[PDB]
This record gives structure tokens, C-alpha cells and sequence, in this order.
């Protein structure tokens, strides 16, 4: 079965010219493959930017262009804007079906580095009555979107019962994540305190909660 | 232009679901329409398409004999009848045309596990645990299946400072998320904060008032 091959990732500056390529594993691409470029942003539905190789969708900025070159389908962005930082998927029609590529992550440089803000919540009184206890560590407003989390029972590490989310992009183009530590009610009260440490770009941010 | 989808839900293996895509703001009968799905962590998979009058329909081989795409130009509606559902059919399903925005997507879960309503616990703030005069309170929506869950504050009137986090997938298969709202300390004793959790798959609507410990 034919597969659609895209670049994994590209980086540009604001005002730069990007060219994304889309090739078939079986050979040459023509207008009979009706190449479709679909843009995906976090918290925004997919939207088709280019159809039938080169037809711009209504409202799509004219800096996006699609065409064929060297037997491959291509999408350029002439004068890229920060709002173009997104995932771009290619789809090719093979006579009887569409096949989507893996998508290209386009990064527009310029976003300044931001340290993570950490908020830690102890188990509520309601949950402790249900013989449960969970620590909620909330990490927000960090860029680039990558953090590591380590928990501490008093001053010693603890790995059992830790579940952390992948980083997700916020509306302000920064990233967020959360980490949950599950504990018995007895373990929560037998220790002096628990800590959630978030490491980002060599710096670590810490938050501490204590039984009340 | 808009494409609103509906019909997704939880269904046991071998069951059936019927998706619907309501089209508006454009000449629906002029365009081919597509069904596309994406499972969490996996790539986009084209499922099926249909021509203007509905005389031509194509399907991915994984789907032939089980799904049936149809359309009603008089009602501007696109349908996807899904029979003999398999665990591999679990994905977010999108209706789309060649140009313009896709639908918001509806979630289809094919699993032998039953739906479970979440537990909601308050995340009470503390005046001694602030940061520059701002407090932080929230709600913990724990142990539900499957996605999604909606959370609002004060019945939608409170939106400034609200931050709802994407859910974590626990090893048990249940989800948990938290929603947080940051507000000044002076509003701790004058304003009322209530989170509205809704888990439609289990028909569970819980309201929790959040106040300091
Ligand atoms: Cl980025
Ligand atoms: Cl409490």
C-alpha cells in the first residue's frame, strides 16, 4: 500500500519563506492525486488550506501556495507569521482512496523562554473521607513545551503512583501539563510534607503541601 | 461556513453507531464530502468519501462491508452508518470537504468497558499559599470513562483566570483532569466560586462550591 511521506519538522523566522514537500512512496505525483493540505492547530479544528493541488480555500491568506515540483506536491509560506506555527498534513488521492501523510510541524521562532508556574493542591477533605488521597501538581505558562517532574516524600524521591500528562499548548502559545500523585490516606499523614519539583531548561521550580 | 457533527459515543464491540454531519453556509450539493478519523497518538486515516449526488462512494479497505456513507442534499446532512464496530475503530471522527474547516469532530469509543461517572473534589485555596496577591482554587474531576468532560465556573459567567487542564490517562484506563481559576485574595471572602462538571457519556452533572479551608 502506498504511503505519503512528509518532513517531520521545519523551523522558520517571521517573514521567512517555508517550503513543505509531499511525495508518494510509489513514484511521481500529478494533479490526478488532488493533493490537499490540511492545517491543524491545538484547540482549533482541522482546516483545509489548499485543495486540488493548488486551489486556495476561501479566507486562506495568500501567502500560502500549493503546486507541483519535481514529481512532488509542495506548499510554500511566503513571509511566515507566528500564527502559521502549526501542523500541516498532506493527503493524496490514489484512484480510489485518500491517504494522509504524517504531518509537518512548522515552528516559527520568536517566542521567548518562559519559566513554569507550579500550583500544588493537597488532598481535599472530601477525598480523604473516601479513603483516597491524590496530590495535584499543575504546571502552566512554560516555553518551550518540555518539562520533567519529580516528586518527593519529605526529602526523598518517590516514583510509585506518579502519572504525568504530555505537554499541551495554551491559548497564549505557552504550554501546560499536570502531574498526579496517588497516595493512601495513611501515607499522606505519616509524612511531614510532599513536594512537586518541575525542571525546565536547567532550572527547577518546587511546590510543597503538608497535612492539615 | 459550519460543519456540526453528532452521533459518537460508547458502544460495545460488534455494536453500531450512526454519525451525522450537518452542513450550512455553503452549497452542500456542490462538494464531495469525506469522513476522516484519528485515534489518540496515531495518524490521520481517511475513512470514506461521497460525490455530489451520492452515486459514487469509496471506502478504506479496513471498513468495506461494515461502514456506509450517505448524504441528503435536501437536508444538507452527511451520514456514516457504522456496523460491526471493532476496537480498532476507536477514534475521533471528522467530516470534511476539500476546502475549508473540518467539523469539530465526534468521539467514538468501541470498548467492552462500561461508562463511569467521575468524582468531583474541591481544590480549596489558602491565603498563606498565594503568589503576588493572587490565589488559586479549582476542582478535581477524578476517575471517569470515557472522554470528554466539560467544566465551567459559576455557570459560564466566570471565565477570566480559568484554566482547565487536559486529562491524564491512568494505568487503570480511567481519566482525571483538573480545572483551576486564579483570583485575587480580596475576592476570597466576597465572591462565590462554583465549578460545573458535566460528563455526558455517563449522564453525570455535578456542581461543587469551592471555598478556602
Ligand atoms: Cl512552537
Ligand atoms: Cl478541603
Amino acid at each position: 500500500q502506498a504511503v505519503v511521506i512528509q518532513e517531520s519538522a521545519l523551523t522558520t523566522s517571521p517573514g521567512g519563506t517555508v517550503i513543505l514537500t509531499c511525495r508518494s512512496s510509489t513514484g511521481t505525483i500529478t494533479t490526478s492525486n488532488y493533493a490537499n493540505w490540511v492545517q491543524k492547530k491545538p484547540n482549533h479544528v482541522f482546516t483545509g488550506l489548499i485543495g486540488a493541488t493548488s486551489i486556495r480555500a476561501p479566507g486562506v491568506p495568500v501567502r500560502f501556495s500549493g503546486f507541483l515540483i519535481g514529481g512532488k506536491a509542495a506548499l510554500t509560506i511566503t513571509g511566515a507569521q507566528t500564527e502559521d506555527d502549526a501542523m500541516y498534513f498532506c493527503a493524496l488521492w490514489y484512484n480510489t482512496h485518500y491517504v494522509f501523510g504524517g504531518g509537518t510541524k512548522v515552528t516559527v521562532l520568536g517566542q521567548p523562554k518562559a519559566a513554569p508556574s507550579v500550583t500544588l493542591f493537597p488532598p481535599s477533605s472530601e477525598e480523604l473521607q473516601a479513603n483516597k488521597a491524590t496530590l495535584v501538581c499543575l504546571i502552566s505558562d512554560f516555553y518551550p513545551g518540555a518539562v520533567t517532574v519529580a516528586w518527593k516524600a519529605d526529602s526523598s524521591p518517590v516514583k510509585a503512583g506518579v502519572e504525568t500528562t504530555t505537554p499541551s499548548k495554551q491559548s497564549n502559545n505557552k504550554y501546560a501539563a499536570s502531574s498526579y500523585l496517588s497516595l493512601t490516606p495513611e501515607q499522606w499523614k505519616s509524612h511531614r510534607s510532599y513536594s512537586c519539583q518541575v525542571t525546565h531548561e536547567g532550572s527547577t521550580v518546587e511546590k510543597t503541601v503538608a497535612p492539615t | 461556513v459550519q460543519l456540526v457533527e453528532s452521533g459518537g459515543g460508547l458502544v460495545q464491540p460488534g455494536g453500531s453507531l450512526r454519525l451525522s454531519c450537518a452542513a450550512s453556509g455553503f452549497i452542500f450539493s456542490s462538494d464531495w464530502m469525506n469522513w476522516v478519523r484519528q485515534a489518540p497518538g496515531k495518524g490521520l486515516e481517511w475513512v470514506a468519501n461521497i460525490n455530489q449526488d451520492g452515486s459514487e462512494k469509496y471506502y478504506v479497505d479496513s471498513v468495506k462491508g461494515r461502514f456506509t456513507i450517505s448524504r441528503d442534499n435536501a437536508q444538507n446532512s452527511l451520514y456514516l452508518q457504522m456496523n460491526s464496530l471493532r476496537a480498532e475503530d476507536t477514534a475521533v471522527y471528522y467530516c470534511a470537504k476539500e476546502l475549508g474547516p473540518w467539523g469539530q469532530g465526534t468521539l467514538v469509543t468501541v470498548s467492552s468497558a462500561s461508562t463511569k461517572g467521575p468524582s468531583v473534589f474541591p481544590l480549596a485555596p489558602s491565603s498563606k499559599s498565594t503568589s503576588g496577591g493572587t490565589a488559586a482554587l479549582g476542582c478535581l474531576v477524578k476517575d471517569y470513562f470515557p472522554e470528554p468532560v466539560t467544566v465551567s465556573w459559576n455557570s459560564g459567567a466566570l471565565t477570566s483566570g480559568v484554566h482547565t487542564f487536559p486529562a491524564v490517562l491512568q494505568s487503570s484506563g480511567l481519566y482525571s483532569l483538573s480545572s483551576v481559576v486564579t483570583v485575587p485574595s480580596s475576592s476570597l471572602g466576597t465572591q462565590t466560586y462554583i465549578c460545573n462538571v458535566n460528563h455526558k457519556p455517563s449522564n453525570t452533572k455535578v456542581d461543587k462550591r469551592v471555598e478556602p479551608k
